[PDB]
C-alpha cells in the first residue's frame, strides 16, 4: 500500500529537522521534495515511506559494469518505485526510466569565493568624465592657448605662449591670472573657455561623491570561456552526476577542453558531496571554483554566512524531474499531479517559502585613502618643481 | 510515408519567405519550428509534409460541443499526425494527447507600448534652466554693462567695452582685471555679483539634480498595477493557453483579471497575436496585452521595437510538442528533444531567431562626450570667430 | 553730427517697435480653452483665435481674475495688476519718447549739453522697464502644454537693444561734448 | 424567520450596484455595512432582508413632539428590529435603545475645498538659511569690515571702511577684488572670512534646489479656533446627526459659539446629506466648510476628483455601533459577533478592502517666475546707482 | 454600602503617592483610573473602596483548572463588584463579565530602546571630511607654500608670507595680488590649483550628500520584521490579552510570532510590563517587547525616554470597564462613560496625564544656527587675534 | 652667526624626533584581535599590547600579507611594500642628517655659499617624504572601530614642522650671503 520514496538530503530540498532524534516516521524530513511528495500522494491518493539511499549519490552509470547507481539503480533494480527528489532529467535516464514533466527550471552555473570589495583605485577622480573628455579637454587646452597666441601676437592692441597657457590653465581650475586680454579677439576666446570651465567643472563638481566612495566588486572569470582560459584556478564538479555526464558526453570545444582538464587535473577535483565542494570553495582563497546547479548556488547566496557568489549564466538549462520505474501505473498519474500543481501555483508558493523566505543577507566622511593619490600628484610635482629650478640655476651659472 | 504536420502562422517559429507565392510547400514556410522539426526527423529517420490549421487558433475546447478546435482538434481527430507548434502544456490538452518534454520555457507577460524616450541632445546642459532664464541673463548682463559705462563715466577705464568684460567675468567667476572704485559702480558690482551667486548656485544644484536622475518609472510595474488601473484595458488572445489559465485561477489578483476580461466593453480579446500587438501600437497607451514572454521578446527586439516588457512572468511553462494519445512517435520524439538540448541545439536557434536579427540594440555612470558635445562645437565657433575679427582687426590697422 | 542723427532715428525706431508690440496681437502661440484646445495667437491685451470656430473673432482678457479670483493681496495679486496695466513697456515707450525729444531738442540748444545726458538717461531706464515688463509677461503667463512666441515679442526685444545702444551712444556725445568745452 | 435590517446609502457603508435596475434581493446593495450584516447574521444565524429609511435620516429626537427620526424611531417603534449601519453611539440614543461595541472608531472632522499649490514665492532665495543666519552674517560683514578697518588703520605695513566692506563683499562672492591686504593681522581677518564663505556658500548652495521648486500647500485655516475665528468662511453641519446633536448640547466655550454661528448664520448651513455638503465644498471656491465623521473624509480624499481635503485633526473620538430595540434576544449575541470579528480580524481587512482598495490618487527645469526676484533685485540696484549718481553729479555740480 | 473596586499597579493609570507609607487609603492611589472612578461615582451617586489585585496579573483562564485569575478573577468570584483598571475588552472576558462601553482606545505595538541619535555638533561642517584630510591639508599647504618661497627666490615678491598668502587664497578660490612668472612657481601654483579643485569639488559634493540625508532606517518597521530576524527576541506579558491574541490568531505572520514565543528559550514571557520595558532597555538592542500602545507611548515620553515605538498598531481594540454578570451597576456605568466622552472629560485626562509631564520634548528644512556656529565662533577667534596682533605690531613699530 | 646655530640644533632636534618616532612603538592606540579585540598601542615596524594575557609581550607586523596574500602586483601590493619598507621616514631622516652635516661644513668652507642651499633642499625634501610616510601609514591601515594616535605621531609631525622652518632659514641665510657677496 505504501510507496518507496527515495530522497537524497540536498537542501533546502530535503533536510533534517531540528532534534530529529525525538522524531520518528515521515515528520523527521522537512524541505521543498518532502512537501512535493506530499502533494503527489494526495492528489494520487497513495501512501509514502521516505527513504533516503546509502550510497548518498543521485546517480549515474559505470561504463565498464553497466551498472546504476543512486536512485537510478534503485528504481531500476526494484528497490523503490519512485523518486520524488532533485534530480535532473537527461537523456541517459530517459532510456531507462519514466521521467515527469520538469516541476522546477535549472542551469550549471559557477560558484567562487566572494572577493573582498575592490576599494576605490588611485586617480578615482577622473572617473566622472570618460577618458576621451579628458583628451578632447587636454586639446581644447591647447588650441585655446595657441589661438590667443596668434591673436595677440598678429594683431595687438603680454600673451606669449607660456603666458597665454597659464592664463588658459587659470581659467580652467577658476584661479584668475594677472594678467587679462585686451583685444577683442582675445576677449572673445576667453569668455568661450570660461563658460566652458563653468559647464565642465559644475559636471564634474555634481557627480563626484559616487565615485569616490563607491567600492566594484569584480571577479577574475566573468564567464566560462574566462575559467577555461585560467588554468591556475581549479573547477571541479559532483563525482556522479548529471554535470560530469553532461562534460563528458559533450562535443562543444569548451566543455570538451573542460573534460580534459577534469580528467587529468590531480588531484581530483571532483567531490562527493554538494556540502564537500562548498567549503572547499570557502576554504580555498578563491582558488577553487564548483560546477552545479542554479538553484543551489541561489539558496546559498541567500543564506549566511554569504561567503560565496555565483558568476556568469547558465551554460545548459534543464529541468528537475520525478521518475519512476519503466511500466509503472503511478507515472501516468504523477504528471498530471505535476501539471495540476503547476497551474494551481503551487511550485511556486514552495520555490519561494524555501529560497525567498529563508534570505539572510548611507553618507559616509571622505577617507583619506580616498583621495591619496593627489597628494602624491601634489607631492611629485614640488620634487618635479625643484628640479627644475636646480637644472635652471646650473644653466645659468654656466 | 509522410506525416502530417500541423503548425501555426506566428513569427518567429513559422513564418512566409519572401516572395513566398513563387515558392511552394515546406520550402516556402520558415521558423524556429521548421528547423526544429527538420532537426526531428532527421534524428528519427522519417519524412514529413507541412500543413496549416486552418482555423489559426492554438486550441481550445467549446464546453457546450465538448469538441477541439485549432492544432490540438487537428491532433486529436486524426487529422494531423504531429504539432511541431508552439503548443503550451496544459492539464487539459495533456488528457488527451501526449506532449513531449519541453523545449523552450516562457511565462505570462506584460507588453505596453514604448514611451517617449526624451532623449538628450548635445545642448543638454543648458537643461537645469529655461532658455528663457539664459535669455533674459544675456539682456540683464547688457543692461548692467551699459548702466555701470553710464555711472562711471559722466562726470576712469569702465568704457563700454571694458564694463561688457567686467561683468561677463564677475558672472563666470573668473575675476576682474579691475574693479569699480565709485559708490554707484560699486553698486551696480554687488547687485550683479548677487545675481550671478544665485543663479550660478540655482544651475549647480539643478545639474547634480539631473545627472542623479533617470526616467526609470513604469507604468504598471506589476500583476495588481493592471488590476488597479481602468485607464488602460487589458486582455488575452481568444483560444488561448492564458485565457484558461485566468479562467480557472483561483487567486484574488487572477480572479479580478477574469472578471474584467470577461466583462470588457469592447470586447479586449484579441483574434491573433499581431491584433493585440497593433492595438497596443495604436492604443495611444490604453491596451495591455497579455501574452507569452517569448513573442513579446521578439517584439520589443524587431523594429520599430517600440514596445517594451513589463513585470516578471506571473507563472512559469514551456512549449512542448505533440502527438495524438496512443501513437508511437511519442516514444523517440521525447529522445530527440532531449538530445538537442545537451547538444546546444535549440541554444544555437534560440540565439540564432531572436538575437542576431537586432533591429535595434536597446550604478552612477561617467558622463559621455555627447552629453557636453556642444559646449565644444561653441568653443571651435568661438575659436573661429576670433580668428576671423583678428583677421578683420589686421585690416583695419594696415589701413 | 551724424551720430546724433543716428540717435534720433534709432530712438524712435525703438518707439514704434516697442508701440506696435504694445498694440499688435501676436505675442504668444499656445492653445486654449477660449475657442471650440485650439491654436491661438495671443498678445498683451486681447486673445485671438484661429483655425477655430471663430476663425478671427478674439477678445480682451481677465487678468486679475483669470477665472480664480481668489488670494487678494497675497503678492501674486500685484504681479496680475502689473500685467494687465502693462504699465513698464509704456513706460519703457514714454521714456524713448521724451528721450528721443531731449535729443532733437538739443539742435535747438547746444549750449544746455545736459539735454542729451537726461536722454540716454532716459533711453537705460526704458531699457530696465522694458526687460522688467517682459519678465513679469512671462511669470504671469505660468498660472504644461506647448508654447511659442511671435513677432511682436521680438520686436519690444529690438527696442530694448536699440535703447541700450542709443544710451551709449548718447553718453558718448555727451563725453565729447563736455571734453571740447574743456 | 427573516430580520428586519435598516440602513441608510451613506458610502462606502452602503451603496447600490451599477446597473442595479436588472438587480433583486439583497443583491443589489454592495458596501462595508451590507458585509458586516451578512457575517453577523451568519454567527447568529438568523436571516435579514436589507431596508432602507424613506426618511433618509439618520437618527435624532424633536426637542418639541419627543419625536424619533430615521433609524432610532424605527427601532423604537417596532417598524424593525436591528441596524448594521453606521449610525454613531451617543448618550440620548442609548437611553433608548441598546448599542452593540464599536466596530470602527471615528472623529469628527473638518472638510474644505483643496487650496491650488503655492507657486513658490519671491525670496525664495533666502529659504535654505534661517533668518537668523542672514542677520548673523550681516552682522559678521559689518564686524570684519570694522576690525579691518581698525587694524589698517592702528598698524599698517589703502583700507579705508568703504573699501574694507568692499573687499568684505567681494570675498562673499567669491569675487577676488583689486586689493589684498599686506599687513598681517588684516591677513588673518581675511583669512577667516574667507574660510567662512568657503562653508555658508557651500551649505547655501548644497540644499538650494529644493527650496526652488517646491509648491507647498497651506489651508486658512488649520484648526477648529481658527475655523471659529475668520466668520466670513462658513461652517456647517448634516441637518438630523450625532454632530448636531453634539454641537447643541455641548457646554465648552468654542463648541458653544459654533452652535450659536450655526443657529444664526443664515442661509441655513445646515445640508440634508453628505453629498450634498460634499458638492457645496467643491462649488464654493473654498468659502464653505462641512463638519463630518473622518471616515466619509478618509473615503473621498481617497477617491477621485480629490478636488477636497481635511484639515485638522478630530474634535472629538466617537465610535460606529450597532443597535437594537431594548429586550431584544439578538443584542445580546450581535456584541459577541462584533468580538469575535474584532479578534479575526475581519473588519480590519473590510476597512481595507472599502477605504485603501479605493485609491485614486521629478527633476524640472527651472522656471523663469522661480527665480524673478533676484532679477527685480538686480533692476532696483540699478535704479538705485543711477540715482545715486545724480546726485552726486548735482552735489558736484554746486 | 462601600463597592470594592478592583485595581492594578500599572503606570499611568494607577500608581502609588510619593511618600505612600504615610499615606494610607484610595488618597494613597494617584492616576488616570482614579479620576475615572471618582468622576463615575461622582455621576452616579456612591462611594467606593480601591483594592489592589493581589496576583498582579490582568486576568486570564487556566485552560486545566477553567478558573478565572487576576482581576476578571476576583470580579467572577464575587471578590469585587467593580474592575476601573485597564481591561481591555475580548470575546472570552465577554462572556462571564459584563464589560462597559470603551473609554479609550489602542493596539498591539512594538517597543525598542531607543537607538543613538549621533547628533550634530558645531563643528558639523567638518563631517563630509576626514580631520586626518583636513589637517594634511594644512601640511600640504605649509609644504608647497614653502617649496615656492624656495624655488622662486634662490637665483620676485614671493617671499615665505607672500606665499602662504597666495596659497591660501588659492584653496579658498578668492583669487591673487600676484601670481608666479617662473617656470617653477607656475608647476607649483598649478598643481596647488589642481588639488583645490578636487578637494573643494569633493567637499562639496559630500556636503550635498549630508544635508540630503536623514537617520530614519527603523530595525524592524514591520510586524514580519520581527518574525523575520532572530538575533532579536519578542516576547509579551504573561496573563495579558495580548498572549491570547497571539493564541488564537489565524494569520501567518501571528501563527509563527505565537510558535516562536511558545517555543522560545530563555522564555520570553515576563512577569510585569516594567520587566519587559527593563529587558528592552537592558537588553543592547535583543528584545523587542509587545504592548498596548498607550503604556508604550507613555514611557517613551517619560525621562529617560530612551524607547521608542515602531510600526503601526497591529489591530484595534480598547480598555474597558467591567462588572459581574447580571450585576445591576452595568447599566448606569455605560451612561457616565458616555458622558465623559461626550463632555471632553476623558480626553483632559488622557492629555493631562500623557502629555503635561513633557519630560521630554523629542520635507527640506533650512538650516540651525546650531548647524554652523562653529564657524562663527572660529570667526571671532580669528578677529580676536587679528586685534592682538595688531596690538603686539603697534608696540614693536613705536619701539 | 645665530641663525646658522638654531638651523643646526634644529635639525638635529628633527633628526632625533624622527628617528625616535621610526624606533618607538606607540604610534596607533587601537584594538585587535591579536592578543587575549583588546586595547593595543603599535607602531611603525611592531605591534604591542596592553591590559590583556600578555600585558607586554609583542612582536612585529605582517604587513605584506595580512593574512590576505592575495592580489599581487595590483597598485595596493605597492603600498604594502612602502609601508613595511618605510623606506620614506627613513629618507626623511637621511636628508635631515646630511641636510645638518652641510650646514655644520658651512662653518669649515665660508666661501662655497651652496652648501647650506643643499642643505635647506634637503630639509625641504624630507618634508615631503615625511608627509608622504604618514598618508601611505594612514591609507595602509585602512585594510569600523574606534582608534587613535600617539606621541610618536606627532614627533613625527614636529619633525616635518621644524625642517620646514630649516629650510627657510637656510635658504635666508643663502639669500643673505649672496647679497654680502654682491
Ligand atoms: O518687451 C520685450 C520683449 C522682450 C523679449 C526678449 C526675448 C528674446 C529676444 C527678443 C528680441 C531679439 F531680437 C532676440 C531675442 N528672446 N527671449 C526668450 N527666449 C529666446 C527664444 C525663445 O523661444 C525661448 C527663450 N525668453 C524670454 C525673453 C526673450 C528680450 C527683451 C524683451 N523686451
Ligand atoms: O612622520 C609624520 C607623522 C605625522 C603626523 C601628522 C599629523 C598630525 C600632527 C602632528 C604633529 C603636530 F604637532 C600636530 C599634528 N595630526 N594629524 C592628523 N589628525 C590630527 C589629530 C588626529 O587625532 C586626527 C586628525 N591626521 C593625519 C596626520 C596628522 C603630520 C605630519 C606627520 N609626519
Ligand atoms: N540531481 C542531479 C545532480 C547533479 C549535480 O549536482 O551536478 C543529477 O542527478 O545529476
Ligand atoms: N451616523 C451618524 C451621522 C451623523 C453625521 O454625519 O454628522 C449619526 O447617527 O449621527
Amino acid at each position: 500500500k505504501t510507496v518507496v520514496v527515495t530522497t537524497i538530503l540536498e537542501s533546502p530540498y530535503v533536510m533534517m529537522k531540528k532534534n530529529h532524534e525525538m522524531l520518528e516516521g515521515n515528520e523527521r524530513y522537512e524541505g521543498y521534495c518532502v512537501d512535493l511528495a506530499a502533494e503527489i500522494a494526495k492528489h494520487c491518493g497513495f501512501k509514502y515511506k521516505l527513504t533516503i539511499v546509502g550510497d548518498g549519490k543521485y546517480g549515474a552509470r559505470d561504463a565498464d559494469t553497466k551498472i546504476w547507481n543512486g536512485m537510478v539503480g534503485e528504481l531500476v533494480y526494484g528497490k523503490a518505485d519512485i523518486a520524488i527528489a532533485p534530480l535532473t532529467i537527461t537523456l541517459v535516464r530517459e532510456e531507462v526510466i519514466d521521467f515527469s514533466k520538469p516541476f522546477m527550471s535549472l542551469g550549471i552555473s559557477i560558484m567562487i569565493k566572494k572577493p573582498q570589495k575592490s576599494k576605490p583605485g588611485v586617480f578615482s577622480f577622473l572617473d566622472p568624465l570618460a577618458y576621451e573628455i579628458w583628451m578632447c579637454i587636454v586639446f581644447a587646452y591647447i588650441g585655446v592657448s595657441v589661438v590667443l597666441f596668434l591673436v595677440s601676437r598678429f594683431s595687438p592692441y603680454e600673451f606669449g605662449i607660456f603666458n597665454s597657457l597659464w592664463f588658459s590653465l587659470g581659467a580652467f581650475m577658476r584661479q584668475g591670472c594677472d594678467i587679462s586680454p585686451r583685444s577683442l579677439s582675445g576677449r572673445i576666446v576667453g569668455g568661450v573657455w570660461w563658460f566652458f570651465t563653468l559647464i565642465i567643472i559644475s559636471s564634474y563638481t555634481a557627480n563626484l561623491a559616487a565615485f569616490l566612495t563607491v567600492e566594484r566588486m569584480v571577479s577574475p572569470i566573468e564567464s566560462a570561456e574566462d575559467l577555461s582560459k585560467q588554468t591556475e584556478i581549479a573547477y571541479g564538479t559532483l563525482d556522479s552526476g548529471s554535470t560530469k555526464e553532461f562534460f563528458r558526453r559533450s562535443k562543444i570545444a569548451v566543455f570538451d577542453k573542460m573534460w580534459t582538464y577534469m580528467r587529468s587535473a590531480e588531484p581530483s577535483v571532483f567531490v562527493r558531496t554538494t556540502a564537500e565542494g562548498v567549503a572547499r570553495v570557502r576554504k580555498s582563497k578563491g582558488k577553487y571554483a564548483y560546477l552545479l546547479e542554479s538553484t543551489m548556488n541561489e539558496y546559498i547566496e541567500q543564506r549566511k554566512p554569504c561567503d560565496t557568489m555565483k558568476v556568469g549564466g547558465n551554460l545548459d538549462s534543464k529541468g528537475y524531474g520525478i521518475a519512476t520505474p519503466k511500466g509503472s501505473s503511478l507515472g501516468t498519474p504523477v504528471n498530471l499531479a505535476v501539471l495540476k500543481l503547476s497551474e494551481q501555483g503551487v511550485l511556486d508558493k514552495l520555490k519561494n517559502k524555501w529560497w525567498y523566505d529563508k534570505g539572510e543577507c548611507k553618507t559616509s566622511a571622505l577617507s583619506l585613502s580616498n583621495v591619496a593619490g593627489v597628494f602624491y600628484i601634489l607631492v611629485g610635482g614640488l620634487g618635479l618643481a625643484m628640479l627644475v629650478a636646480l637644472i635652471e640655476f646650473c644653466y645659468k651659472s654656466r | 510515408r509522410t506525416y502530417i504536420v500541423t503548425t501555426i502562422l506566428e513569427d518567429p517559429y513559422v513564418m512566409l519567405k519572401k516572395n513566398a507565392n513563387q515558392f511552394e510547400g515546406n520550402d516556402r514556410y520558415e521558423g524556429y519550428c521548421v528547423e526544429l522539426a527538420a532537426e526531428i526527423a532527421k534524428h528519427v529517420g522519417y519524412s514529413y509534409r507541412l500543413e496549416i490549421v486552418s482555423d489559426g487558433k492554438y486550441g481550445a475546447r467549446d464546453p457546450d460541443t465538448k469538441a477541439w478546435n485549432g492544432m490540438v482538434g487537428e491532433l486529436v481527430y486524426g487529422r494531423a499526425d504531429v504539432a511541431v507548434a508552439p503548443l503550451t502544456i496544459t492539464l487539459v490538452r495533456e488528457e488527451v494527447i501526449d506532449f513531449s518534454k519541453p523545449f523552450m520555457s516562457l511565462g505570462i507577460s506584460i507588453m505596453i507600448k514604448k514611451p517617449q524616450k526624451s532623449k538628450p541632445g548635445v545642448f543638454s546642459f543648458l537643461d537645469p534652466l529655461a532658455y528663457e532664464i539664459w535669455m533674459c541673463i544675456v539682456f540683464a548682463y547688457i543692461g548692467v554693462s551699459v548702466v555701470l559705462f553710464l555711472v562711471s563715466r559722466f562726470s576712469n577705464e569702465f568704457g563700454i567695452f571694458n564694463s561688457l568684460w567686467f561683468s561677463l567675468g564677475a558672472f563666470m567667476q573668473q575675476g576682474c582685471d579691475i574693479s569699480p572704485r565709485s559708490l554707484s559702480g560699486r553698486i551696480v558690482g554687488g547687485v550683479w555679483w548677487f545675481f550671478t551667486l544665485i543663479i550660478i548656485s540655482s544651475y549647480t544644484a539643478n545639474l547634480a539634480a539631473f545627472l542623479t536622475v533617470e526616467r526609470m518609472v513604469s507604468p504598471i510595474e506589476s500583476a495588481e498595477d493592471l488590476a488597479k488601473q481602468t485607464e488602460i484595458a487589458y486582455g488575452t488572445l481568444e483560444a488561448g493557453s492564458t485565457k484558461e489559465f485566468f479562467r480557472r485561477s483561483k487567486i484574488a489578483v487572477f480572479e479580478k483579471m477574469w472578471t474584467y476580461m470577461k466583462s470588457a466593453e469592447p470586447s479586449v480579446f484579441v483574434r491573433t497575436t499581431e491584433e493585440g500587438m497593433i492595438r497596443v501600437r495604436k492604443s495611444k497607451g490604453k491596451y495591455a496585452y497579455l501574452l507569452e514572454s517569448t513573442m513579446n521578446e521578439y517584439i520589443e527586439q524587431r523594429k520599430p521595437c517600440d514596445t517594451m516588457k513589463v513585470g516578471g512572468n506571473l507563472d512559469s511553462k514551456g512549449y512542448g510538442i505533440a502527438t495524438p494519445k496512443g501513437s508511437a512517435l511519442r516514444g523517440p520524439v521525447n529522445l530527440a528533444v532531449l538530445k538537442l538540448s545537451e547538444q546546444g541545439v535549440l541554444d544555437k536557434l534560440k540565439s540564432k531567431w531572436w538575437y542576431d536579427k537586432g533591429e535595434c540594440g536597446s550604478k552612477t555612470s561617467a558622463l559621455s562626450l555627447s552629453n557636453v558635445a556642444g559646449v565644444f562645437y561653441i568653443l571651435i565657433g568661438g575659436l573661429g570667430l576670433a580668428m576671423l575679427v583678428a583677421l578683420i582687426e589686421f585690416c583695419y590697422k594696415s589701413r | 553730427g551724424v551720430q546724433v542723427l543716428l540717435t534720433t532715428i534709432g530712438a524712435f525706431a525703438a518707439f514704434g517697435l516697442m508701440t506696435i508690440a504694445i498694440s499688435t496681437d501676436y505675442w504668444l502661440y499656445t492653445r486654449a480653452l477660449i475657442c471650440n484646445g485650439g491654436l491661438t495667437h495671443s498678445g498683451l491685451w486681447r486673445i485671438c483665435c484661429l483655425e477655430g470656430l471663430k476663425r478671427g473673432v478674439c477678445v480682451k482678457i481677465n487678468h486679475f481674475p483669470e477665472d480664480t479670483d481668489y488670494d487678494h493681496d497675497s503678492a501674486e495679486y500685484l504681479l496680475r495688476v502689473v500685467r494687465a496695466s502693462s504699465i513698464f513697456p509704456i513706460l519703457s515707450a514714454i521714456l524713448l519718447l521724451l528721450g528721443g525729444v531731449c535729443v532733437a531738442a538739443s539742435r535747438v540748444y547746444k549750449s544746455k549739453r545736459n539735454i542729451i545726458l537726461g536722454a540716454g538717461i532716459l533711453f537705460v531706464a526704458a531699457g530696465l522697464s522694458n526687460i522688467i515688463g517682459v519678465i513679469v509677461y512671462i511669470s504671469a503667463n505660468a498660472g504644461k502644454n506647448h508654447y511659442s512666441y511671435g513677432w511682436s515679442f521680438y520686436f519690444g526685444g529690438l527696442s530694448f537693444i536699440l535703447a541700450e545702444v542709443i544710451g551709449v551712444l548718447a553718453v558718448n556725445i555727451y563725453i565729447e561734448r563736455s571734453r571740447e568745452a574743456h
